[PDB]
C-alpha cells in the first residue's frame, strides 16, 4: 500500500512579495562623506556574490507585473525624504525678489536672474539686503523693474537639500530573508513577461544604481549581445518602449560656468546657500554624443523595432511632443546639480529601408518637485566650479503614436516621465519567491507504533 | 551533492531527495529603511516556526525524513511511485496536488498525533 | 470614420434592435476594447457599453453587445421614449476612432 | 475534535485530552498604531518558544503527549485518577496546583535529563 | 548541580556536562530607547533559532546529549578522553579548538542526514 511521507527541505517556492532589505559594497563605505542620500546603515554585501544556476526549470517571469518595483520605486522616495527632514527649511527665502538681468550682451537666449530681496539675519530685529542669481525656470514674475519670486513657493513649502550629502547613485543591491530567494532569468534575448530556460537562484539582486534618468537612461546595464527593446503591450501605443542598448553610448555633459557659493544665514545657524557672482565668461550647458555611435545606435535599433510592425516600415524618430519640462527634456542630474537637454537633435531620423558630435542646448533648474510630489519641493544648491560628468548612454524610453490610418509609416517618440521605467530597466530579469520547504508524497515508507 | 541553495530544483524528485540539507540550513540566514530588514527577519523567524510547528504537530518530530501513517488515498492524482520519484520534480509535484494539501495536513495530524501518541500512552499505562 | 454604422436606425417601444459596428481586422477583430456612447441631442454624451459586453452601473441593463470577429453589435432591449438620442461606437484602432453615429426613434416617424 | 481554539475549555480532563492538536495549531497564529502588530507577533514568537524550550529542556522532547520517571509527591494535592482525569478540568487543575509548578519544572529537567540522558551516555558508552 | 547561569564555567569538561540544563534554560529569558529592548529580544530569538536548526539538522533533534556515527579524525587534537575531559575546560577546548568546528559541522550534517535518514527510509520501505 502507498502512504504519504512528509519531506522538509524540499526545492519547491511560489511567486510571491516580501520587504526586500538593501546591500551596500564596503569598498566605497570609507566614502560616507556625512551620509551620501542613499546608504547610511545598509547591511555590508555578501563579500561573494554565490549565484547558482538551476537545469530544467522554467519561471514565468512579467517585468510588467514585478512587485520589486513597486517597493523600489516607494524605498527611494520614503529614503528620499529622510534626507531632507534634517535639511534646512526655505520658507522665508521667497520674497518679493527684485529681479534684473545678469551682466550680458544682446543675444542672450534670460536664464540668469540677478535677484536681489531682504533677507531676515540671524537676529529677528534687524534684516539683511542680500543678493542671488537665479535661474529663468526657477523665478516667475509677480504682477519700475520687475519684480519675480520662487517659482514653487506657492503650492509647496521649499526644502534645501543640505549640501553635506551628496546625489551620486550608489550600488543598490535589493536582498530578500530567510526563506525567500530571488531568481535571476539569465536567458538572453528575453523582453521579461514570459517563461524563462535559464534561471539562477542568485544571493540578491546586482548593484543597481538608483538612477533618475527618464528618456536616455544612464549607468545601466548593457543589453545580451544585441539590443534589448521591452515593452508590455507592443500594440499598446503608450507603452514606454524599454530599449536597453547592447554597446554604451558614451555622452559629455558640462555645466561651463564657474559659479561660487554664498551661504546666506537665513536663521540663526541656518544658510540659504545662493549662487554668487559667476566668475569667468558666461555660456550654458550642454551634453554632446558621438554623432558616429548615436547614427549607429538609433539605426541597431530600429533593425530592431522593423520586427515588431510589418516586415518593412518607415520608423521616424521626432523630439517630444510636450507636458513638463522633466518629460519633454531629458531631465537627469549628474553632478549634485539637476539640468534638463531637450535633445531635439538625438531623436530627428527617419529610416526606411537601410566626424563630429550633436550639442545639446540644456536648462538648469534649482527648484525641483521630482516625483511630482506636490506641496513638497527641493532647492538643490550650487556646486563650485564647472561640473563635468561623463555617463554611458544603455537604455531609451521610446513612446509610440500613430493615427493607424492603414499603418503606413510610423513615428516613434521619446518620454518616460514615471520613474519606475528606470527601475524596469533593471529589475527586469530578477524576481522574488518563497521557499515552501514542506512537502507530502508517497511511499512505501511506514512507521511504527 | 552540494550544489548550493536550491541547487537540485529541477532534478529528478528521487535526487532532490539528497539536496535537502542545504535548503534546511538556509531557510533562517544565521530609523527609516532599517525597519526594511527589521521586519523582514521577524517574518523568517515567525515563518519557519510555522513549518517547524507543522513538523511537529504531525507525527514527525524529526528534520529531512518522515514517515505517517496515513494511507495515500486514490483521489490525490493516483500515479505510481516510478511515474512520481523519477519522471517529476518537487516543482511540478505540488503544482497538480496544490488541491488537497491543507486537509492532507488534516488527516495526517489530527488521526496520527492524536491516536498514535493517545495509543502509545495507553500502551505505557500498564 | 475609421467605422462603419448605419445611418440611423428607428423602431416603437416594447420592441428591440440592434445597431452594428462594423469596422477592420485592428479595431474590433484586433482588440477587445469596443464601447458605445449616448448623446441626447444637445447634451454630452454618456457611456453606457465599453467593453465586449462589460457595462458601467449607469446603464439600462437591457442594453447588450458582443463582438463577432471583424464585427461589433449592440442590441437594444425594452424601447422606451427616453432613448430617442443617437448613439456612436467607439474602439481602440492603434488610437482613438468613432463610429459615424445612428439617430434613434422610438414612436414617432423616420 | 475541530472545535476551534478552546473548544473543550469546560470539558473534563480526560475528554479535554483529546483536543490539544487545535489549540497547539493556532498558538503561532501563522508607523505609529502598525507597532501594535509588530510587537505582538514578537511576543507571540517569544511566548511560542518559552514552553517549546521548557518542553524540550524537560524529558519530553515531544508534542502534545510527554512521560517521565519524576514520582508525583503526594503533597500536590493527592487524589484518584477518576477524582481529576473526570470529576476535574484544566481550568480547575492548575488553579489548585499552582503553587509548586515551578519546582514541578525544575525536578522535570535536573532530575530527569540530568540523570537519565547522562545514563543513556553511559549505556552507550560501556 | 546547579552553580547558576554559568556557574561551572571554570569546572572540567567532565563535571560541566551535568550543568548543560542551566546554560540552556537561561538562553531565552523567559519609541526611542525602547527599539533597543526590541531588536535585542529579536536578535536573541533569532540567535536561539539559528543554533536551535544547526543542532536539529545532526544526529540529535534533541538538546544536552547527542551522539552519531562520524568519527573522531585524527588530525583533530588526538588525545585520549581524560586529556580532554578532565585535563581541560570547555573555554581551553573550543580556544585550541576553535578552527574545524564549521567543517566539523559540516560533515556532521552531510554525511549522516544525507546518508542514515535516508538509509531508514530505505530500510523502512520494504
Ligand atoms: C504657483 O505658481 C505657478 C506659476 O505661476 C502656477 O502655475 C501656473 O498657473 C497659471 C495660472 O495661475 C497657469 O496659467 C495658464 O496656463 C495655460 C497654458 O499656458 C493658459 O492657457 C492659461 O490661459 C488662459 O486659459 C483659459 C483661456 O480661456 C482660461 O482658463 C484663462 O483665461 C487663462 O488665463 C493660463 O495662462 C500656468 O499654466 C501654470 N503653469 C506654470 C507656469 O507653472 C501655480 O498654479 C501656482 N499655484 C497656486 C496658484 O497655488
Ligand atoms: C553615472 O556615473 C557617473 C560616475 O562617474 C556619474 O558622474 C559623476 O558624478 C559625480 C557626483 O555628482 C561628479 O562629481 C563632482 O563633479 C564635479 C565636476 O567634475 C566636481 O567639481 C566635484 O568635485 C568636488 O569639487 C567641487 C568644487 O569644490 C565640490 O562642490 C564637490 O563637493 C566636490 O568636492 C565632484 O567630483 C562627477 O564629476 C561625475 N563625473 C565623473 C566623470 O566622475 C554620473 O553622474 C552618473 N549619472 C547618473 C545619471 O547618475
Ligand atoms: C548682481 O548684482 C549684485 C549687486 O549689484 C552684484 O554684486 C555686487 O557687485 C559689485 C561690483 O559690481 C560689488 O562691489 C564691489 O565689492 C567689493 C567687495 O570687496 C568692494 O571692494 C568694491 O569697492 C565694490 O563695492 C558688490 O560687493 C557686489 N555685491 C553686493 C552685495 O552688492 C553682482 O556682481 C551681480 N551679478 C553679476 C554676475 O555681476
Ligand atoms: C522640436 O523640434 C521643433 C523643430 O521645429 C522645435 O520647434 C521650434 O522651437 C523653437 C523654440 O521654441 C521655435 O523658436 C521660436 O519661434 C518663435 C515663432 O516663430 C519665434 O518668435 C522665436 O524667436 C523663436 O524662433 C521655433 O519656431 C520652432 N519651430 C521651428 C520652425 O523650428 C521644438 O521646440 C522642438 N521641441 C522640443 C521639445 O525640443
Ligand atoms: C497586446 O494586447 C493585445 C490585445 O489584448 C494582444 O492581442 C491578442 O493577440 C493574440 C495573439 O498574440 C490574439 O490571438 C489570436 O487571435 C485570433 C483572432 O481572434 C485567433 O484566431 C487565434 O487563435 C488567437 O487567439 C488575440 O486575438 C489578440 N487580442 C484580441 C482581443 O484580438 C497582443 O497579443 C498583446 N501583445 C503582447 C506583446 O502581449
Ligand atoms: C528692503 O526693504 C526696503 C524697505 O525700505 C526697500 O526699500 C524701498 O524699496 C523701494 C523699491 O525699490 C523704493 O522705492 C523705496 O524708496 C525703498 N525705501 C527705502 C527707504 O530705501 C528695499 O527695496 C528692500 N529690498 C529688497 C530688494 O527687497
Ligand atoms: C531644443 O533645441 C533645438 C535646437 O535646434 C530647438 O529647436 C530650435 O529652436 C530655435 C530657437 O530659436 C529655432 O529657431 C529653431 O527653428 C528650432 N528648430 C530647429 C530645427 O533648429 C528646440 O526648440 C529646443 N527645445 C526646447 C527648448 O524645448
Ligand atoms: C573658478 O574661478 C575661481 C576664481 O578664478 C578659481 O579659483 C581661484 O581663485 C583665486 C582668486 O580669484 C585665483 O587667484 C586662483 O588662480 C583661482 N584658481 C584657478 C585654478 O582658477 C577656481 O579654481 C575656478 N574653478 C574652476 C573649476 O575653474
Ligand atoms: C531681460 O528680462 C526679460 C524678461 O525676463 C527677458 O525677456 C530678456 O530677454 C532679458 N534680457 C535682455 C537682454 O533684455
Ligand atoms: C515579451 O513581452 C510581452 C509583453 O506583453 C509578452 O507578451 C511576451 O510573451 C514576451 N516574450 C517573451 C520572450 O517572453
Ligand atoms: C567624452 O570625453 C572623453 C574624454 O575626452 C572622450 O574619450 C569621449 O569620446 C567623449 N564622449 C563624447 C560623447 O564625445
Ligand atoms: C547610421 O549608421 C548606420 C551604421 O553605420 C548606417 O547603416 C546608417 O545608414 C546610418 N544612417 C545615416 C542616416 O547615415
Ligand atoms: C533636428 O533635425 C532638423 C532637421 O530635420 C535639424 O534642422 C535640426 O538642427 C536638428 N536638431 C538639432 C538640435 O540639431
Ligand atoms: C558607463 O559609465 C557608468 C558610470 O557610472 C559605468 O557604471 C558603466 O559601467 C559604464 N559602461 C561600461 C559598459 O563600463
Ligand atoms: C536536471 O536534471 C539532471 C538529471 O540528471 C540533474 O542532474 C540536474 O541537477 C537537474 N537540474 C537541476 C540543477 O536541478
Ligand atoms: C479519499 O477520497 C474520498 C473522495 O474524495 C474521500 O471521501 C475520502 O475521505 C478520502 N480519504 C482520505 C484518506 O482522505
Ligand atoms: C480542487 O479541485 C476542484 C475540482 O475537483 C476545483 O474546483 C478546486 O478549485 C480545486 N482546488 C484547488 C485547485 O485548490
Ligand atoms: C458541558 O456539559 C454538558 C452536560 O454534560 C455537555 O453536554 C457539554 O458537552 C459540556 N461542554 C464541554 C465544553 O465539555
Ligand atoms: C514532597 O512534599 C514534601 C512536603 O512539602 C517536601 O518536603 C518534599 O521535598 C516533596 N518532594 C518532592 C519530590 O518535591
Ligand atoms: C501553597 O500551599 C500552602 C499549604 O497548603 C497554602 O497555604 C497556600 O495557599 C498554597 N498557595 C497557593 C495555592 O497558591
Ligand atoms: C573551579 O574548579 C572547582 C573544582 O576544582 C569547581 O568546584 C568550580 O565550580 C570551578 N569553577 C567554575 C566556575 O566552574
Ligand atoms: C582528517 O584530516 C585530514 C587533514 O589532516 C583531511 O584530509 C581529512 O579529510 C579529514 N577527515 C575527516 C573525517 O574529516
Ligand atoms: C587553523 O589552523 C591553521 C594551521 O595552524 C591556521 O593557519 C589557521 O589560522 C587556523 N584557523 C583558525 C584558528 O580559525
Amino acid at each position: 500500500n502507498l502512504w504519504v511521507t512528509v519531506y522538509y527541505g524540499v526545492p519547491v517556492w511560489k511567486d510571491a512579495e516580501t520587504t526586500l532589505f538593501c546591500a551596500s559594497d564596503a569598498k566605497a563605505y570609507e566614502t560616507e562623506k556625512h551620509n551620501v542620500w542613499a546608504t547610511h546603515a545598509c547591511v555590508p554585501t555578501d563579500p561573494n556574490p554565490q549565484e547558482i544556476h538551476l537545469e530544467n526549470v522554467t519561471e514565468e517571469f512579467n517585468m510588467w507585473k514585478n512587485n520589486m518595483v513597486e517597493q523600489m520605486h516607494t524605498d527611494i522616495i520614503s529614503l528620499w525624504d529622510q534626507s531632507l527632514k534634517p535639511c534646512v527649511k526655505l520658507t522665508p527665502l521667497c520674497v518679493t525678489l527684485q529681479c534684473t538681468n545678469v551682466t550680458n550682451n544682446i543675444t542672450d537666449d534670460g536664464e540668469l536672474k540677478n535677484c536681489s530681496f531682504n533677507m531676515t539675519t540671524e537676529l529677528r530685529d534687524k534684516k539683511q539686503k542680500v543678493y542671488s542669481l537665479f535661474y529663468r525656470l526657477d523665478v516667475v514674475q509677480i504682477n519700475s523693474n520687475k519684480e519675480y519670486r520662487l517659482i514653487n513657493c506657492n503650492t509647496s513649502a521649499i526644502t534645501q537639500a543640505c549640501p553635506k550629502v551628496s546625489f551620486e547613485p550608489i550600488p543598490i543591491h535589493y536582498c530578500a530573508p530567510a526563506g525567500f530567494a530571488i531568481l535571476k532569468c539569465k536567458d538572453k534575448k528575453f523582453n521579461g513577461t514570459g517563461p524563462c530556460p535559464s534561471v539562477s537562484t542568485v544571493q540578491c539582486t546586482h548593484g543597481i544604481k538608483p538612477v533618475v534618468s527618464t528618456q536616455l537612461l544612464l549607468n545601466g546595464s548593457l543589453a545580451e549581445e544585441e539590443v534589448m527593446i521591452r515593452s508590455e503591450n507592443i500594440t499598446n501605443n503608450a507603452k514606454n518602449i524599454l530599449v536597453q542598448f547592447n554597446t554604451p553610448v558614451q555622452i559629455n555633459c558640462t555645466r561651463p560656468n564657474n559659479n561660487t557659493r554664498k551661504s546666506i544665514r537665513i536663521g540663526p545657524g541656518q544658510a540659504f546657500y545662493a549662487t554668487g557672482d559667476i566668475i569667468g565668461d558666461i555660456r550654458q550647458a550642454h551634453c554632446n554624443v558621438s554623432k558616429a555611435t548615436w547614427n549607429e545606435t538609433l539605426g541597431k535599433v530600429v533593425k530592431q523595432l522593423r520586427k515588431h510592425f510589418g516586415n518593412n516600415t518607415i520608423i521616424r524618430f521626432a523630439n517630444s511632443s510636450g507636458g513638463d519640462l522633466e518629460v519633454t527634456t531629458h531631465s537627469f542630474n549628474c553632478g549634485g546639480e539637476f539640468f534638463y537637454c531637450n535633445t531635439s537633435g538625438l531623436f530627428n531620423s527617419t529610416w526606411i529601408s537601410n566626424n563630429d558630435s550633436i550639442t545639446l542646448p540644456c536648462r538648469i533648474k534649482q527648484i525641483i518637485n521630482m516625483w511630482q510630489r506636490i506641496g513638497q519641493a527641493m532647492y538643490a544648491p550650487p556646486i563650485q566650479g564647472v561640473i563635468r560628468c561623463v555617463s554611458n548612454i544603455t537604455g531609451l524610453i521610446l513612446t509610440r503614436d500613430g493615427g493607424s490610418t492603414n499603418s503606413t509609416t510610423e513615428t516613434f517618440r521619446p518620454g518616460g516621465g514615471d520613474m519606475r521605467d528606470n527601475w524596469r530597466s533593471e529589475l527586469y530579469k530578477y524576481k522574488v519567491v518563497k521557499i515552501e520547504p514542506l512537502g507530502v508524497a508517497p511511499t512505501r515508507c511506514k512507521r511504527r507504533v | 551533492v552540494f550544489l548550493g541553495f536550491l541547487g537540485a530544483a529541477g532534478s529528478t524528485m528521487g535526487a532532490a531527495s539528497m539536496t535537502l540539507t542545504v535548503q534546511a540550513r538556509n531557510l533562517l540566514s544565521g530609523t527609516v529603511w532599517g525597519i526594511k530588514q527589521l521586519q523582514a527577519r521577524v517574518l523568517a523567524v515567525e515563518r519557519y516556526l510555522r513549518d517547524q510547528q507543522l513538523l511537529g504537530i504531525w507525527g514527525c518530530s524529526g528534520k529531512l525524513i518522515c514517515c505517517t501513517n496515513v494511507p495515500w488515498n486514490s483521489s490525490w492524482s493516483n500515479r505510481n511511485l516510478s511515474e512520481i520519484w523519477d519522471n517529476m520534480t518537487w516543482l511540478q509535484w505540488d503544482k497538480e496536488i496544490s488541491n488537497y494539501t491543507q486537509i492532507i495536513y488534516g488527516l495526517l495530524e489530527e488521526s496520527q498525533n492524536q491516536q498514535e501518541k493517545n495509543e502509545q500512552d495507553l500502551l505505557a499505562l500498564d | 470614420s475609421a467605422l462603419t454604422q448605419p445611418a440611423s436606425v428607428s423602431g416603437s417601444p416594447g420592441q428591440s434592435i440592434t445597431i452594428s459596428c462594423t469596422g477592420s481586422s485592428r479595431d474590433v477583430g484586433g482588440f477587445d476594447l469596443v464601447s458605445w456612447y449616448q448623446q441626447h441631442p444637445g447634451k454630452a454624451p454618456k457611456l453606457m457599453i465599453y467593453e465586449v459586453s462589460k457595462r458601467p452601473s449607469g446603464v439600462s441593463n437591457r442594453f447588450s453587445a458582443s463582438k463577432s470577429g471583424n464585427t461589433a453589435s449592440l442590441t437594444i432591449s425594452g424601447l422606451q421614449a427616453e432613448d430617442e438620442a443617437d448613439y456612436y461606437c467607439y474602439s481602440y484602432a492603434d488610437g482613438v476612432a468613432f463610429g459615424g453615429g445612428t439617430k434613434l426613434t422610438v414612436l414617432g416617424q423616420p
